[PDB]
RNA sequence: GAUGUCGGCUCAUCACAUCCUGGGGCUGAAGUAGGUCCCAAGGGUAUGGCUGUUCGCCAUUUAAAGUGGUACGCGAGCUGGGUUUAGAACGUCGUGAGACAGUUCGGUCCCUAUCUGCCGUGGGCGCUGGAGAACUGAGGGGGGCUGCUCCUAGUACGAGAGGACCGGAGUGGACGCAUCACUGGUGUUCGGGUUGUCAUGCCAAUGGCACUGCCCGGUAGCUAAAUGCGGAAGAGAUAAGUGCUGAAAGCAUCUAAGCACGAAACUUGCCCCGAGAUGAGUUCUCCCUGACCCUUUAAGGGUCCUGAAGGAACGUUGAAGACGACGACGUUGAUAGGCCGGGUGUGUAAGCGCAGCGAUGCGUUGAGCUAACCGGUACUAAUGAACCGUGAGGCUUAACCU
RNA sequence: UUCCUUGUCGGGUAAGUUCCGACCUGCACGAAUGGCGUAAUGAUGGCCAGGCUGUCUCCACCCGAGACUCAGUGAAAUUG
RNA sequence: CAGGUGGUCAGGUAGAGAAUACCAAGGCGCUUGAGAGAACUCGGGUGAAGGAACUAGGCAAAAUGGUGCCGUAACUUCGG
RNA sequence: GAGGACCGAACCGACUAAUGUUGAAAAAUUAGCGGAUGACUUGUGGCUGGGGGUGAAAGGCCAAUCAAACCGGGAGAUAG
């Protein structure tokens, strides 16, 4: 449950360590964005030689939640804070080369099978 | 095709084997007794009257007594009609129970929605309220503007107001039936349908697809 | 409600083993990847038990990587395979959700010993 | 807000014309006083459906 | 909406309600007769009967846990050695309403409620 | 008697200037 | 002898000179994507930074972020930033009091709704003997939005780059209806921890007050962030447009006669209200089968006997409810309370014993207590009556039996 | 105090008509109707950040006092 | 008639205290009540995920809050 | 043990919000807010009188009245 103005911790190692939501993509007044969801953001805290730098306006894909995901059987799986993996703007490819914690079976895609793969655990 | 009266049993989960939870609403499908059959020579129409359930000797009416007595079937908790398509038939006394449905695959449920009473713009029609604070004066859950001005000088029919919600006839389309049980006479369809539990359900098949 | 007791009676799971908050627990559930069926273990403490019959639930809590996990089981769902008891734990409350401030040293949970 | 004209005498008496007062028609008879009462009420003499209730 | 849901506000908040009710359980003990409006003599059902039922077994524990809802020693000893051996072979049903007048002053409904065997 | 106050009250009375 | 001002909020409604979606003609239209004109108002038609702003610029979305009318819609619906009283200061003008569509800081927004209107909900009478039900449907209202991915197909087209129409499947956003099985919120009516103080003679155990004293959990109900469902397909008559046959006008020509296609617009199809539809409709069932007198002799009045079907009232009440209303039940009875059994919640009561100098721990013990829940049970309350409602239901004509 | 004007450049923000630093083209600053600074102080004006939150997305439930019903008493503005 | 009105007396437990909480001596329950448990208004309690996106403006709410000890920058008129 | 010193009750005040606006009140209530040994605050008495007083200056105050108080008179001022 992702919105504007919510700050996200950054589950890769591309440099970033906050990152702020401004948009939720993919419709006219959409509200929130789960587990899954491509977001527009913007970085508010980085470390001094990462590949990106404070003030870059990027894409991200929501991994984590507090809100969670739910399941067929009607299980939740929550976690304590909010994370993303941040993308390029055109392609929309993670940036990053390490994912950082667990991440949930939504992101089995076609679009997201590199971050399933480089992810610790998938749950 | 004609439907059935049921009553609300409640809500439970049905588990798959692939581990999957269905919401199920539980429907008690008495048999429905005919007790008067109507067409065109006499009626205007082709259709047929059901009754179920019971009803205490006591409370039935000499009127009510005499119209069951004819067609030779005992008291019900009602009265409901269906309208017949051209080659369904029927005859009065007949029973009907609930492997009606052993095939039909969706259904439309029919019943009284829960009553809420009284209930304000907010509640009934999905308004915004306005300001908790910044200066606001006893208008934090009022309706705002009712019209313009000279022009028409006057509140339009139909203008969202507040008045009494629920308690009235709901419809809910396409729900998937998920088992039929004959001998305990019951009937699970996925989701939810309208009413209190113990309240009376109409059952149809599906009209759309 | 004679009959919806009934319908779910006949759903129950029938050797779910007995476990209260502060146990550490190790459930395993079926995964499918694809066209293949295995199964995966999570192990942590119960914080939390809902007993309502074909409804009941619970939820385990463990840290993983770095970072707290919670997940709410559906008892008898048949996507939990098996819950076995690792450690019993000696609690006062019966729902321990002021674990989720605390970690490290500070979260630790004495056994029961009997 | 106010009138802005005078109401009628005949307005008047039409608003009122369901302020009425409706009397009771269920004085009921003890069985072994006579006495009338409300129904469901216990009588002025303290018997209540055959047997005296309160002995004041 | 009130759907389902039992108790009567009374026009009183909730420290003054629990009060109100100890004071009328102990004066129906007392007395095994008073006169007291008809919403209020059906909510003292849901008050009294409790408490004779656990009247019917004796034992410490009981007698503080009547002595914690009565606050009064006098109710507790007619509770445990009077109204309980009264009705040990009754199954509920200890108190009876009988609907009298109107009240003079405010035109309320009243109502006697009493003890069965009394 | 004094006079209403919003009758007095220069912001509702004195609305066009 | 007063018609409150800009902007914002809330709630809207209409027009069509159409922003998106739909249908077409021409193209300097290969395809994809456009340009321009015609038809079309069913639905839809952003969130933020700056500023009092409307506007505008910018950032990022979207299928699209339409143009206007409605006292530049809406202050007896809200605000009061701006403008627009009284205080004070700057620049400027004036000898000065003072002044400035120049700027700057501060600055009281009333109204209990009589009528019309609108949203809900009842009473009366009518509908032609009375009553209880089930209907028909004249008419009215609601709803109607759309993305992306995949297949067809890397096919048609094209030197390449690129890349379809038509048709089908899946999955979303926004919106709406219902519901509480799940995930949760609330849960001052359930259980527990704990601070200060007062009381119950005291210890132990409890209660009152301190925002529910402060807190931790939580039943039922209500509920969204939870999860089911919906928008359609089809049919009829069409718009712009496209035609077939075909003269006037030996040719040509969609039109003059005749015939066929054609869109989210129209009429239906889906959902809800609905016979006060005074044009008051239909079907089924139930009940009433007594005498006399008088006047002004007629759809006349009165007396005695009679009181039906049914209704209302009263009581116990409800997932129904502001009050009416609506639903269930009243002893031939589970309507409410209590009681019994269970469940759920809290988390191992009190008393006693043991260990310890003691706080405290352990055993008895998953104990005790447990609201609105579930299944049962006449213990308490739902009274024998009384009240209203009648006694065969007008005239004329026609068709039938006599 | 600057009309033109949201002047131009830099900082801060994803985006800054306000804010801070600078430039000087001061419509129309300027030396006791004082000029420029200034530690401390201010229920003073503007701006930014951390924490916090029903201010909001977007409202839901609950506890009380009214509103509603019954008995008693009983106004007002206005009005051809 | 929730306004105004000078002086004197000054108990207990906790507390720095004439603050505050609960009490003593003493004095009171405020001259309409009884029901119900709709919208809406007033005074409050709690709130999933987010955390100023609200708005002219963080208005209002939420939050901080005690004693002892450690530790504490620019600037300064040497006191802060 | 100094101080128009500091925190903070009585006491004096009146910065914000909400309520109220035919009010409980012709200026208050509730929750916050400022000063609190001083240019402080308060009781009782006294003095200054209307083109006059008094004013840490707002045309503020001078008995709910103030860019000239109130009462009586000129007075039936005058009113294109
Ligand atoms: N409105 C407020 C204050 C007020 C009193 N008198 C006024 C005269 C003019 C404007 C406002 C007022 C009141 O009635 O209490
Ligand atoms: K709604
Ligand atoms: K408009
Ligand atoms: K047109
Ligand atoms: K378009
Ligand atoms: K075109
Ligand atoms: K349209
Ligand atoms: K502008
Ligand atoms: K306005
Ligand atoms: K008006
Ligand atoms: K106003
Ligand atoms: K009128
Ligand atoms: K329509
Ligand atoms: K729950
Ligand atoms: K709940
Ligand atoms: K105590
Ligand atoms: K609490
Ligand atoms: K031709
Ligand atoms: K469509
Ligand atoms: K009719
Ligand atoms: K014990
Ligand atoms: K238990
Ligand atoms: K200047
Ligand atoms: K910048
Ligand atoms: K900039
Ligand atoms: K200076
Ligand atoms: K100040
Ligand atoms: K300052
Ligand atoms: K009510
Ligand atoms: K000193
Ligand atoms: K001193
Ligand atoms: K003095
Ligand atoms: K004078
Ligand atoms: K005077
Ligand atoms: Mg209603
Ligand atoms: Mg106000
Ligand atoms: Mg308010
Ligand atoms: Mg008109
Ligand atoms: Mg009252
Ligand atoms: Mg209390
Ligand atoms: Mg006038
Ligand atoms: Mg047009
Ligand atoms: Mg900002
Ligand atoms: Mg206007
Ligand atoms: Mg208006
Ligand atoms: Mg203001
Ligand atoms: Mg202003
Ligand atoms: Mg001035
Ligand atoms: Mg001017
Ligand atoms: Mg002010
Ligand atoms: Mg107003
Ligand atoms: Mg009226
Ligand atoms: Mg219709
Ligand atoms: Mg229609
Ligand atoms: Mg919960
Ligand atoms: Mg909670
Ligand atoms: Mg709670
Ligand atoms: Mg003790
Ligand atoms: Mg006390
Ligand atoms: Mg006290
Ligand atoms: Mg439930
Ligand atoms: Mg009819
Ligand atoms: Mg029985
Ligand atoms: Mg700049
Ligand atoms: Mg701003
Ligand atoms: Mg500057
Ligand atoms: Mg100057
Ligand atoms: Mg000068
Ligand atoms: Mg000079
Ligand atoms: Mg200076
Ligand atoms: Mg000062
Ligand atoms: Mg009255
Ligand atoms: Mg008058
Ligand atoms: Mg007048
Ligand atoms: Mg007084
Ligand atoms: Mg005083
Ligand atoms: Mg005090
Ligand atoms: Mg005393
Ligand atoms: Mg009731
Ligand atoms: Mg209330
Ligand atoms: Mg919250
Ligand atoms: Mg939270
Ligand atoms: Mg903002
Ligand atoms: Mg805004
Ligand atoms: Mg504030
Ligand atoms: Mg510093
Ligand atoms: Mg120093
Ligand atoms: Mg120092
Ligand atoms: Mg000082
Ligand atoms: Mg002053
Ligand atoms: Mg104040
Ligand atoms: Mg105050
Ligand atoms: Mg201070
Ligand atoms: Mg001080
Ligand atoms: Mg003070
Ligand atoms: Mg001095
Ligand atoms: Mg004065
Ligand atoms: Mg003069
Ligand atoms: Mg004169
Ligand atoms: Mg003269």
């Amino acid at each position: 449950m992702i919105q504007e103005q919510t700050m996200l911790n950054v589950a890769d190692n591309s440099g970033a360590r906050r990152v702020m939501c401004i948009k939720v993509l993919g419709g006219s007044h959409r509200r929130y964005a789960g587990v899954g969801d491509i977001i527009k953001i913007t970085i508010k805290e980085a470390i001094p030689r990462g590949k990106v730098k404070k003030g870059d306006v990027l894409k991200a894909v929501v991994v984590r939640t507090k809100k969670g995901v739910r399941r067929p059987d009607g299980s939740v799986i929550r976690f304590d804070g909010n994370a993303c993996v941040l993308l390029n703007n055109n392609s929309e490819q993670p940036i990053g080369t390490r994912i950082f914690g667990p991440v949930t079976r939504e992101l089995r895609s076609e679009k997201f099978m590199k971050i399933i793969s480089l992810a610790p655990e998938v749950l | 095709m004609i439907g059935l009266v049921g009553k609300k049993v409640g809500m439970t989960r049905i588990f798959t084997e692939d581990g999957v939870s269905i919401p199920v609403t539980v429907i008690e499908v008495e048999a429905n007794r005919v007790t008067q059959v109507k067409d065109l020579a006499n009626d205007g129409y082709r259709a047929i009257q059901v009754t179920t359930g019971a009803k205490k000797a006591n409370r039935v009416t000499k009127p009510e007594a005499g119209h069951f007595a004819k067609a030779g079937v005992e008291a019900g908790r009602g009265l409901w009609e269906f309208r017949l398509a051209e080659g369904e038939e029927f005859t009065v006394g007949q029973s009907i129970s609930v492997e009606l449905f052993a095939d039909v695959k969706k259904v439309d449920v029919t019943g009284t929605s829960k009553g809420k009473g009284f209930a304000g713009t907010v509640k009934r029609w999905n308004f915004r309220t306005q300001d908790a604070t910044h200066g606001n004066s006893l208008s934090h859950r009022v309706p705002g503007s009712i019209g313009q001005n000279q022009t028409p000088g006057k509140v339009f029919k139909g203008k969202k107001m507040a008045g009494q919600m629920g308690n009235e006839r709901v419809t809910v389309q396409s729900l998937d039936v998920v088992r039929v049980d004959a001998e305990r006479n019951l009937l699970l369809v996925k989701g939810a349908v309208p009413g209190a539990t113990g309240s009376d359900l109409i059952v149809k098949p599906a009209v759309k697809a | 409600s004679n009959i919806i007791k009934q319908l779910e009676q006949e759903q129950m799971k029938q050797d779910v083993p007995s476990f209260r908050p502060g146990d550490t627990v190790e459930v395993k559930v079926w995964v499918v990847e694809g066209s293949k069926k295995r199964l995966q273990a999570f192990e942590g403490v119960v914080i939390a038990i809902r007993n309502r019959g074909l409804h009941s639930a619970f939820t385990v809590r463990k840290i993983s990587n770095g970072e707290g996990v919670e997940r709410v089981f559906q008892t008898h769902s048949p996507v939990v395979d098996s819950i076995s008891v690792k450690r019993r734990g000696a609690v006062r409350k019966a729902k321990l959700y002021y674990l989720r401030e605390r970690t490290g040293k500070a979260a630790r949970i004495k056994e029961r010993l009997n | 807000a106010v009138q802005q004209n005078k109401p009628t005498r005949s307005k008047r008496g039409m608003r009122r014309s369901h302020d009425a007062l409706t009397a009771v028609t269920s004085l009921s008879v003890d069985k072994t006083s006579g006495e009338k009462h409300l129904r469901h009420h216990i009588t002025a003499d303290g018997y209540y459906r055959g047997r005296k209730v309160i002995a004041k | 909406m009130r759907h389902r849901k039992s108790g009567r506000q009374l026009n009183r908040n909730s420290s003054h309600r629990q009060a109100m009710f100890r004071n009328m359980a102990g004066s129906l003990v007392r007395h095994e007769i008073i006169k007291t409006t008809l919403p209020k003599a059906k909510e003292l059902r849901r008050v009294v009967e409790p408490l004779i039922t656990l009247a019917k077994t004796d034992s410490v524990a009981n007698r503080r846990l009547a002595f914690a809802r009565t606050r009064d020693n006098e109710i507790v000893a007619k509770l445990f050695n009077e109204l309980g051996p009264r009705f040990a072979s009754r199954a509920g049903g200890y108190t009876r309403i009988l609907k009298c007048g109107f009240r003079a002053g405010d035109n309320a409904p009243m109502a006697y409620i009493e003890l069965v065997d009394r | 008697v004094t006079s209403k106050w919003f009758n007095i009250d220069n912001k509702i009375v004195d609305h066009f200037p």
